[PDB]
RNA sequence: CCCAUACCCGGCCGUCGCUGGCAGUCGGCAGAGCGAGAAAGAGAGGGACGCUACGCCGCGACGAGUAGGAGGGC
RNA sequence: CCGUCGGGCCCGGGGGGCCACGCGUCCAGCGCACGGGGUCGGCGGCGAUGUCGGCUACCCACCCGACCCGUCUU
RNA sequence: GGGUGUUACAGCCCCGCCCCGGCAGCAGCAGCUCGCCGAAUCCCGGGGCCGAGGGAGCGAGACCCGUGCGCCGCGCUCUC
């Protein structure tokens, strides 16, 4: 019985609680509230009645099987992951794709999924690419920040959305929806001078041009 | 109290501790 | 058993020395309390370039 | 002295040699230092019965040193990342062997 | 609609002076000639493109005759740029002095 | 800053050592244990694998070699 | 008499941290995890007449290494 | 340029009292004027190589037969 309270004690760095275990007994009031102290199923039929043994005895045995494997702990599931992102990508940031048959195109940048890849799209009106997910790896951030915080990218739309079914025809809900955060980015983009021209133009390398040397 | 022998009438009291 | 490094990995030290985690929960407490008191001084230092 | 490099161990040196590099010779077997009940097991005799009751025994010379020094296995360094001035010649003539005697310290932390 | 890695040439394999260990291969990436500009190339993908007699297929494509190696940059070498890198196959010695290209996907900016 | 077959960490092979462990596969005649720092008793009034024991398994350390010696060769 | 961020669980008396919590009398459950050696309850492509795989074994090329064995002999 | 000399229209050095004259600061982000360190030390990040092993048991217990996140170790929450 009762809502749980938060964990009293916050954590100072990982592992490592703020309060010692006696200030953390004080804290608990720990120090008032010491506490001293399937398988049958019967069936009728039409005879008598039968019982049932469900889930009953396997019908075939392997001729070797493998022993089970020993106990592991810090082996979680991809889907319970922590999510890192780079500090240089922001909501409002502007990348350039790399890999995916986009190479080059200056993208914006809204989302980081559940999945662990980023929500990107440059105006499809611009540079071609609608909304479609992309690794953070495999992008560059550039230093030109447009500020996203007043779009509302629509909630029903996730990493599950994104997911390849199973030749492709774009469907009505990936046209609808496309306008519809398109038509909330390009009013802004436009407010800054030449940046809907500096997102049509691709990103590529020229002689005497060196990545380590310049900033972006 | 550590002693495995001659401390177990020590560390008794502990069973009440927690009670 | 593979050999964990207690300097490195946290909870086999403390596996060995409990006492290690109040020596590290110490030493963050204070190095955080003598940061900004270190603050202060440079904030009062100003308040001392104009005054 | 032509064939060793000595000197002062610091706190802190012996700190990280037991505790990284530290291998008990249980039953003649190089056991690694992995849980308390491996020491208490054998120096428990000289209530050293934990790895700080051992570093304790090593760095403060006990009265119980030589049978503490003699259960730990000696200590396999990796060579001393950062090179070394001459291994040939003394230290005090420039290179790296004989009695360095506080100076070991800064050898440790690169052997370690 | 451009070149989008980086121009690199197999220097040689890693070696002493009478042994060489073909596992690990030295790069020269082009504008870099110091360490302390190289750790931007650390881990970067590195590929060595090269085109044979027969036909392959092609990831996203139609079979055509080139061919890749692939590797990536492991760790700063000597003093003055160079760089090491292990390819998933040991280098072929026919590609010493020959332009290996270091892509940028695996960033960290 | 460069690299040896040296040193460190890891994998695998073998040898040596522990003169190590395993007959306990003790099942409705059932009760699922001996990793435990501390001379000695969990004492009475339907259930994978395994154990050619000349087998199987676990830890450590170690490995140059002519003349020569010995062992093992499914 | 003076000094010591002294030693005495910092002798005893008149804001921050403690692996400190029962009485009297005598002198237990739920989870999280830097925790006894890696997992994904994460994915993407190309595949019927020219593609895929094939360490090894056929040929060839290139880099590094590399003097011809037996023997008597320091 | 040369000579003279004692602060003159620049300065440098030493000595006494000035609370070690007073004040920041401190082996200094004037990121390099000169050290040795860390029980007087911790936090975060990046690159590389590797993942060997495979029946560790937990809990209702003889009033019950289930369950394969289980040892040690750290501290979460609930029965205020």
């Amino acid at each position: 019985k009762g809502k749980p309270h938060c964990s009293r004690n916050p954590v100072l760095v990982r592992g490592i609680g703020r309060y010692s275990r006696s200030a953390m007994y004080s804290r608990k009031a720990l120090y008032k509230r010491k506490y001293a102290a399937l398988a049958t199923v019967t069936k009728p039929v039409g005879g008598g009645t039968r019982v049932v043994k469900l889930r009953k005895m396997p019908r075939y045995y392997p001729t070797e099987d493998v022993p089970r494997k020993l106990l592991s702990h810090g082996k979680k599931p991809f889907s319970q992951h922590v999510r890192k992102l780079r500090a240089s990508i922001t909501p409002g940031t502007i990348l350039i794709i790399l890999t995916g048959r986009h190479r080059g195109k200056r993208v914006v940048f809204l989302k980081q999924l559940s999945s662990g890849l980023l929500l990107v799209t440059g105006p499809l009106s611009l540079n071609r690419v609608p909304l479609r997910r992309t690794h953070q790896k495999f992008v560059i951030a550039t230093s030109t920040k447009i500020d996203i915080s007043g779009v509302k990218i629509p909630k029903h739309l996730t990493d599950a959305y994104f997911k390849k079914k199973k030749k492709y025809e774009i469907t009505e809900q990936r046209k609808v929806d496309q306008k519809a955060v398109d038509s909330q980015i390009l009013p802004k983009i436009k407010a800054v001078p030449q940046l809907q021209g500096y997102l049509r133009s691709v990103f590529a390398l020229t002689n005497g041009v060196y990545p380590h040397k310049l900033v972006f | 109290i550590a002693h495995p022998k001659l401390g177990r009438r020590a560390r008794a009291r502990i069973a009440r501790g927690l009670r | 058993v593979l050999k964990k490094n207690p300097l490195k990995n946290l909870r086999i030290m403390l596996k060995l020395n409990p006492y290690a985690k109040t020596m590290r929960r110490n030493t963050i407490l204070r190095q955080a309390r003598n940061h900004k008191l270190r603050v202060e001084r440079a904030a009062a230092a100003l308040a001392a370039k104009s005054d | 002295e032509p064939y060793i490099a000595w000197g002062y161990p610091n706190l802190k040196s012996v700190n990280e040699l037991i505790y990284k590099r530290g291998y008990g010779k249980i039953n003649k077997k190089r056991i690694a230092l992995t849980d308390n009940t491996l020491i208490a097991r054998s120096l428990g005799k000289y209530n050293i019965i934990c790895m700080e009751d051992l570093i304790h025994e090593i760095y403060t010379v006990g009265k119980h040193f030589k049978e503490a020094n003699n259960f730990l296995w000696p200590f396999k360094l990796s060579s001393p990342r950062g090179g070394m001035k001459k291994k040939t010649t003394h230290f005090v003539e420039g290179g790296d062997a004989g009695n360095r005697e506080d100076q070991i310290n800064r050898l440790i932390r690169r052997m370690n | 609609s451009g070149r989008l890695w980086c121009k690199a040439i197999f220097a040689g394999y890693k070696r002493g002076l009478r042994n060489q260990r073909e596992h690990t291969a030295l790069l020269k990436i082009e504008g870099v000639y110091a360490r302390d500009e190289t750790e931007f190339y650390l881990g970067k993908r590195c590929a060595y493109v090269y085109k044979a007699k027969n036909n392959t297929v092609t990831p996203g494509g139609k079979p055509n005759k080139t061919r890749v190696i692939w590797g990536k940059v492991t760790r700063a070498h000597g003093n003055s740029g160079m760089v090491r890198a292990k390819f998933r196959s040991n280098l072929p010695a026919k590609a010493i002095g020959h332009r290996i290209r270091v892509m940028l996907y695996p960033s960290r900016i």
